[PDB]
C-alpha cells in the first residue's frame, strides 16, 4: 500500500 | 506524533583502554546523528545518517543500525574520549535529542 | 544495507527495489535492478509482467475531480517476471542475489536498462489553476500480474513505484565564461564597448555567482542603468520545438556611467526558490511524491552525438543588460550550469 | 567557517532578548541556520530553525508564536527574536549550521551564549 | 417501408440511403448500403464518388460561424459508383435491389463495410464560449461528382449525409459490482473497514442505482458524513492518451458513525441531465444535427487484444468515500456500465 | 546593380544574396543564388555549412522575456559551402560569378531549390495578450561554420537571413463570380429569388468590388435588411486541418424588399487594414523584420491539384445575405482571389 | 405499475385547483408524464406535459400561462397547477405516463378525475 | 400551423364479424398512435408507430401507412369491441388526437 | 437541401 | 485621373484655412495623398501624408500639431486643415498623390493653388 | 538625423543640343530611393524618374539617371528647345521625404 | 552586424 524499508540481512 | 529518542546508560565508567557502548532506541522508525560534548563546550558533531563518520573523527568511534535501535560504539577509548554524548534524529520535525550518556574514568 | 519495498493493494504482488535515484554519469546509467514477490498458488498459471515506462505527464489517477490528465509516452520496456525466460543478463546482481536469498523460491528477479538518449526527471513548476500536479517527465516502475500485456490492466491488482534519473556535477572545470561586444556608432570614430565574464562556469545550489562588468563609454551617450539577471531555459520538444525562458533571479543597480569614462564593477546573484514561488512553468528537479525539490538542475549531455532528446532541457545564463539615453542599447549573455555536487 | 552568537544577559519575566547569529566562511542559502539551547541540569533540545532558501521557518511548539528566527541574507546573520520570556526559557544557546541540500547534522556550531531569566 | 433521400443543392445528384443509425453487435457492424442518383445528361466525362468518413471535428468547418474550427481523420473510405467497378465483393442487398427496381436504371448502388476498431458517435458539451458546437467524433457519407478523388469540390454538385453508430446494452448479465478497502492503523489492531456493493453491473439510461455500503467503524476515529457519487470517464487519444473525468450525480447524507459501532445503509442515486447542463466537456451521446440526447453510453468492447482506438471512450464509476475525523479518509470505486436496451 | 550582404557578430562570416524577395511562377520558383565569405585560415579545417529552412514559429529569437515560442519545421535543405561539393549544379549563375570575381577566392557559391509544394510568406497578426511576434511561416537562410551538420558548436559564429517567398496576379482574366439561391416554400407556388455576382474574378490590394444583387421577392414574406461582407478563410494544417475565418470588410443597407416586388442594387466594399488592426489571428502578407504589411493575399495551388501543402493558405469570399422576417433567411457566397499587380 | 389522480370536484371561475398524479411501478427519470383531458363528448385533448431527464416542461397554448406542471422527484409525483380557471376548463382530466426515451404513445393512464367550472 | 388530424366516418355499424377500417388523415406529413375508449373509461394504447402491436391486445387490431393518410383495420368484431376509436400523432408538439369513430354494435 | 423520406415500393 | 484643389485665398496672421483636393479617377485605399508646397522662389517642400489603407497621417515637424490632414471614401476627397497660420506658410500648394502598393514618387500632380499670408 | 539632398548646378545655361548633367548628393544612404521632378515656370512638377533609374511612362529617352553610392545624376541627352526647367532631386526612403534646391536650366 | 547593401561592380 506504500514505500517502506527492509533489512534483506 | 514526536520521536521519544531514548538512550542508555544514562552514566558508565570505564577506564582508559576499555571498550564501551551506548545505545539509542527511537519511538518509531526513523536519519540519526551523534554528538560528542566536552563540558564547557560546543557539541562536535561525530556520525551521520547513524554510520557514515564525520570528516576528521578518529576511527575509533563506530556508529551501527539494528531496526529501530541504534548503537554508538568506542573500540578503543583513548584518554580524552572523556565526555558527554548525544543522540538525535531528523527524519521528521521537530528534530529529537537523546538525554545524554556521561563516560567517565 | 536497506531495501524499499511496496505491495499491490490486493497484498498479493510485492516488488523489491535497491534504490530510488539512479544515476546517470554519460556513459552509462544504473540499471535498475530487483526481484518481484508473487505467491505462485494465486498465480494459477498467470503471468508476471514488469514494465518501465517514462512519460510526459501532466496529473495523474489520484481521483482528483478535473480532466486534461494528459500522458504522452517517450520509451517503453517489458520484462517477463514470470516464468523465467532465457537467462541474458546471465549473472543477477549481488543484491538481486541476496534479496532472492533472504525471500526463498518465490521472489524473482527483473532487469532493466536506461538508454542513453533518455531525459532526466524535470518537474514544471504548477500554476494557480492547476491543482493535484503539473507537467512533467518522470519514470516508473510498474508490477502486474495478466495472461498478456493487456489481460488484467485493473488497478487493484498492480504495484507501481516512482523512481528518478539524476546528473551530479562533472568534476572537471569547463571553460570560464567571458563575453563582449561593441556598441560602434556608424556616424564618426566614437564607440562604446563593455566586457562580462564569471568566475566560473559550474556553480552548485545555493553558491552566489560573481559576475564583473567592464565599460569604457567613450562616447557622448550616457548608461542610466545596468541590469544583471540569471535565466532559465526550458527545451520542451516532443513533437514541436516549443521553448519557456523565465528569469529566475535579477539585481539592479543604478549605476550612472558618466560620459568619456571608465567603469568596473562586480556583482554577486544567487539564484533560489523562495522568490519564485509563483512563476508557473518553472522547471524543478524532479518529485518523489510532493516535497519540495530546488531549481532545475542544467541537463548536461555527452560530447557531441546529440539525439534529440525528447524531454525537457533546461540550461541557465546570465544577461548584463545597459540601458543607455536616446537608444543604442547593448547586452551580453553567458552561460553557466547548475548541478549538485557528487555525493560521498 | 565560523559562527559567533551575540546578545546574551539576563532579562526580567515576561521580557524580550533578540540575539545575533554572525555567519562567516559559508553561504547562507547553501546552508541552514538552527539555533539549539541546553538548559543547565538538562542536556541539549532544538529550539527554531531557518530555510533561506525555500523562505521556510520551523519552531518547537514549546516557542510557537512566541519565538521569532529571522536570517539577513546581504550580510550572512540570522537573528532570534525571543518575547515573552518565561523561567523556563534559561539555557546557553548555540547557532548551528547543517548543510541546506541534504542536511547531515549539525556539524557547525556556535561558541554559545548564556541566556538567564529570573525576578531580578 | 421507407428510405432516407437527400439531394445536392443544384439538385442533380441524389443519394439514398436506408438506415440513420448503424449498430454493431461487438463483432460485426451494420453494412452501410445504399443508392445515388445521377443524371445522366449532367455528367458526360464526370465521374461519381461516395466516401465514408470518421473524424474529430470541433465545429463544422462548412458552415456560417467564424472561429476556429478542428478536423482529425480518424479513417477514410472510398467508393467509385459511376461507372460501376467489379460487383464483388457485396452484391446489391435487397434494399438497395429494390431501389434500382424502383427508380430505373440511373440509379448505382454504393457499398461500405465500418471496421471493428472504430469508436462510437460521442459529443462533448459545449461550453459559454463554444458558440454553434463543440468537440465530437462523427460519422459522414459525402457524393460528389468529379474528375478525380483529388479534385476540389464545387460544394454545389456534393451532398453530405450523417449517420451514427450505436451500441446497444448486452443481454448477458455481467458480474455484480463489489469492491471493500479496510483502513488500518499502526497503534493496534483498530482497523476501519467499509463494504460497497451495486445490485447489478448494467443499468438502463434513467434506471436509480441502488448502492450498499457496510461500515465497522472499530477506531476511535468517527466519521462526520458519508458521500456517495457517479463520475463520467472520457478517454481521448488522438495525439496522446489525454482523459476527462467529471461528477454526473451525487448524493449527501451527513450519517455519523460512531466510533466502535457498526453501519450499513443503501443509497439511491440516478444520472441524468438536467443538473449537468453547465459542465462543459461532458460525453454526450451523438447528436445528428443539434437534437437533445441523453448521457453517453458507455463505450463497450468485447475483451479481443483491446486495439488502440483513436476515438472518446466513455465509461462509468461509482465513488464512495468516508471522511474520518483529524485526518484520513478512505474511498471506494466500483464501476459499472450505462447504455440503452436492445430495441424490439 | 546591387547585392544584400550581411555578417557574423564577430565579423568573419559574411553570405552576399541578391535578392530578398523569390516570386513564384506556379511553374518554377525563382532559385536562391548567393556566394559565402570566408577566411580560409579561420576555419583551421572547419565547414561552412549554408541552410535553407522554412518553419511555423510563434516568436523568433528576440530575446524576449516571454516564455512560450514554438516552431515547427516544414522543409530543411542543406549545402556545404566549403569544401566545394562535385561539380552539379555546374554553372555558377551570373551573379555568383560577378560576386566571385568582386570578392576573390575567399567566398564560395551556395545554391538552393526551393520545391513546388512549399507555402507562401504568410503572417498571423498578433492579439493584444501576444507581445512582440506572433504565428506565422516564414523563410530563412543560415549560414554557420563547424565540422558536421550535427554538430553543437559555439552558435554565435553564425549569421541568420530572412528571405520571401511571393505570388503575383495571374496575367488572365479569371471566370466571373456569380451566385442564384432560390428559396422555396412548401405552402404555395411562391419563392424567393436572390442573385448575386461580381464584375472580375480578381482584385487588386485597395481596389474597391462591385456586387450586383437582384432579388425577386415573390411572396408575403418582407426582406428586412440585406448585409454584403468579405470574409478570410485561413487553412492553418499542420497536424489537423484548422480553418480560421474572419471577416474584413462589411456594409450594411436598410434596403426593405417589399413583398410580391423586384429590387435590384450595386454595392462597393473595399477591404483593407486600418478597420481591423483589433482581429487577432489575421492573416497578413509576410513581414521581413516588423514593417506594416496590407492583408495577405490569396494563394492560388498548382492546376494539379497537388495536396500535403502544410502551411497557412488563405482565400476571400463574399457573402450576401438577406435578413427576412419570421426568419428563413437566404445567402450567396461568392469566391474571389485577392493579388497584387505583377511589377514592371 | 399504476397511476392515480387526485384533486377533483368543482371551481367557482377565476380560481384554482391541484391535481396530484402518484405514479408507481416505474422511475419518473426513466419515463415522461403527460396531461390528457376529455370534455363531456369531446374526444381527447393534451394540455401538458413534463421531462424529469432533460427538464421540460410543455404546454398547450390554450393553457399557456395559466397551467403549470411540475414534479417532485422523491416521491415519483407529478401535480398540474391550474390557475385562471374558465368555463371551458371542465373536463374528465387523465394522467399518462410515456417513454422518456423513445416515446412510443400514452401506454399508460389514469382513471381520470373529474373537474367541473361553473 | 398545428398538425390538423382527420379520421372518418365520425360513426359506422356493423352486427358482428365484419370488416371494419378507419381512415386518419395528416394535414402535413408526420409517428401515429391508435387508442380505444371504453364509455366511461380511460383509453388504451393499441398501436405505436401507426404499425407496431402493443403488447397483449388482439392480433386482429392492425395498422398501415399510404402516404399521409393512416388506416385502423380490425379483422373482426369482437362482441365487446364496441368503443370510440382515437388516432395521434406525435411527431411535433403539441399533440394532436383524432375526433374518434362510435364503433356502433 | 435537406434529409427527407420516401416510400419504398 | 485627375486632381484638382481649391480654397486659396489670404488669411490673417494667426488665423486658419482649410484646403480640399478632390480626386477623380483613381481609388482613395490604393493611392496616397500628399501636400508640397513651393514659397516663391524657394523649391518644393512636402507638408503632409496620408494613407487611408493605413489608416496612417504624417507630418513635418514644422507642421506638427499645427495642421492636420483628413479624408473620406465616399468622396474619394482629402483634406489639409491648416490653424495658427503664420507668414512663412504662404506659399503655392499642390496636392499630389502616390501609388500606395508601392511607392515610386509623386506621378500626379495638382493645378496648384496659391495661399498667401500677410496683414 | 534628416536627410540633406544636395543638388548642383544651381542654375547652367546650354544652347540647343547640348549635352548637360546634374547632380545631388544625399547626406546619408538612400539605397536608390530617389526620383527626379521637371517644373516648367508657373506649373505643377512631372515626374521624370523614379528609382534613380526607371524611366516613368511618357517621358522621353533623351532624360537619363543612374546612382553611384550616395551620388545621384540627372543626365539629358540633347537639351530640346522646351527642355528649360527647373529639376529637383527628391529621396523617399525616410519620411520626411526632402526635396533639392533646384536647377535652373537656362537656354 | 545586421543587412546592408553594397555595389557589385
Amino acid at each position: 500500500e506504500n514505500t517502506v524499508s527492509t533489512s534483506l540481512g | 506524533s514526536d520521536i521519544q529518542m531514548t538512550q542508555s546508560p544514562s552514566s558508565l565508567s570505564a577506564s582508559v583502554g576499555d571498550r564501551v557502548t551506548i545505545t539509542c532506541r527511537a519511538s518509531q522508525s526513523v536519519a540519526v546523528a551523534w554528538y560528542q560534548q566536552k563540558p564547557g563546550k560546543a557539541p562536535k558533531l561525530l556520525i551521520y545518517s547513524a554510520s557514515s563518520l564525520y570528516s576528521g573523527v578518529p576511527s575509533r568511534f563506530s556508529g551501527s543500525r539494528s531496526g529501530t535501535d541504534f548503537t554508538l560504539t568506542i573500540s578503543s577509548l583513548q584518554p580524552e574520549d572523556f565526555a558527554t554524548y548525544y543522540c538525535q534524529q531528523y527524519k521528521y520535525v521537530p528534530v529529537t535529542f537523546g538525554q545524554g550518556t556521561k563516560v567517565e574514568i | 544495507t536497506r531495501v524499499f519495498k511496496k505491495s499491490s493493494p490486493n497484498g498479493k504482488l510485492t516488488v523489491y527495489l535497491g534504490k530510488r535515484d539512479f544515476v546517470d554519469h554519460l556513459d552509462k546509467v544504473d540499471p535498475v535492478d530487483g526481484v518481484v514477490l508473487v505467491d505462485p498458488d494465486y498465480l494459477k498459471d498467470r503471468k508476471v509482467f514488469v514494465t518501465l515506462t517514462v512519460a510526459f505527464r501532466y496529473g495523474r489517477e489520484d481521483c482528483d475531480v478535473l480532466g486534461l490528465s494528459f500522458r504522452k509516452d517517450l520509451f517503453i520496456a517489458n520484462y517477463q517476471a514470470f516464468p523465467p525466460t532465457p537467462n541474458p543478463p546471465r549473472p543477477p546482481t549481488r543484491l538481486q542475489e541476496r534479496l532472492l536469498r533472504k525471500l526463498g523460491q518465490h521472489a524473482h528477479p527483473f532487469f532493466f536498462t536506461i538508454p542513453q538518449n533518455l531525459p532526466s526527471s524535470v518537474t514544471l513548476q504548477p500554476g494557480p489553476e492547476d491543482t493535484g500536479k503539473a507537467l512533467g517527465v518522470d519514470f516508473e516502475i510498474r508490477a502486474f500480474v495478466a495472461k498478456s500485456l493487456e489481460e488484467k490492466s485493473h488497478k487493484r491488482n498492480s504495484v507501481r513505484l516512482v523512481i528518478r534519473k539524476v546528473q551530479f556535477a562533472p568534476e572537471k572545470p569547463g571553460p570560464q565564461p567571458s563575453a563582449e561586444t561593441t556598441r560602434h556608432f556608424l556616424m564618426s570614430d566614437r564607440s562604446l564597448h563593455l566586457e562580462a565574464s564569471l568566475d566560473k562556469e559550474l556553480y552548485y545550489h545555493g553558491e552566489p555567482l560573481n559576475v564583473n562588468v567592464h565599460v569604457t563609454n567613450n562616447s557622448t551617450k550616457t548608461v542610466k542603468k545596468i541590469k544583471v539577471s540569471v535565466r532559465q531555459y526550458a527545451d520542451i520538444v516532443l513533437f514541436s520545438t516549443a521553448q519557456y525562458k523565465v528569469p529566475v533571479a535579477q539585481v539592479e543597480q543604478d549605476d550612472q556611467v558618466s560620459p568619456s569614462s571608465t567603469f568596473s564593477k562586480v556583482y554577486t546573484i544567487t539564484p533560489f526558490l523562495a522568490n519564485n514561488r509563483e512563476k508557473r512553468g518553472l522547471a524543478l528537479d524532479g518529485k518523489l511524491k510532493h516535497e519540495d525539490t530546488n531549481l532545475a538542475s542544467s541537463t548536461i549531455v555527452k560530447e557531441g552525438a546529440n539525439k534529440e532528446v525528447l524531454g525537457i532541457l533546461v540550461s541557465y545564463r546570465v544577461k548584463v543588460k545597459l540601458v543607455v539615453s536616446r537608444g543604442g542599447d547593448v547586452s551580453v549573455e553567458l552561460p553557466f550550469v547548475l548541478m549538485h555536487p557528487k555525493p560521498h | 567557517v565560523q559562527l559567533v552568537e551575540s546578545g546574551g544577559g539576563l532579562v526580567q519575566p515576561g521580557g524580550s532578548l533578540r540575539l545575533s547569529c554572525a555567519a562567516s566562511g559559508f553561504n547562507v542559502y547553501s546552508s541552514s541556520i538552527h539555533w539549539v539551547r541546553q538548559a543547565p541540569g538538562k542536556g541539549l533540545e532544538w529550539v527554531a530553525s531557518i530555510s533561506s532558501y525555500y523562505g521556510y521557518t520551523y519552531y518547537a511548539d514549546s516557542v510557537k508564536g512566541r519565538f521569532t528566527i529571522s536570517a539577513d541574507t546581504s550580510k550572512n546573520t540570522a537573528y532570534l527574536q525571543m518575547n515573552s520570556l518565561r523561567a523556563e526559557d534559561t539555557a546557553v544557546y548555540y547557532c548551528a549550521r547543517s548543510r541546506q541540500f541534504w542536511y547531515s547534522g549539525l556539524d557547525y556550531w556556535g561558541q554559545g551564549t548564556l541566556v538567564t531569566v529570573s525576578s531580578a
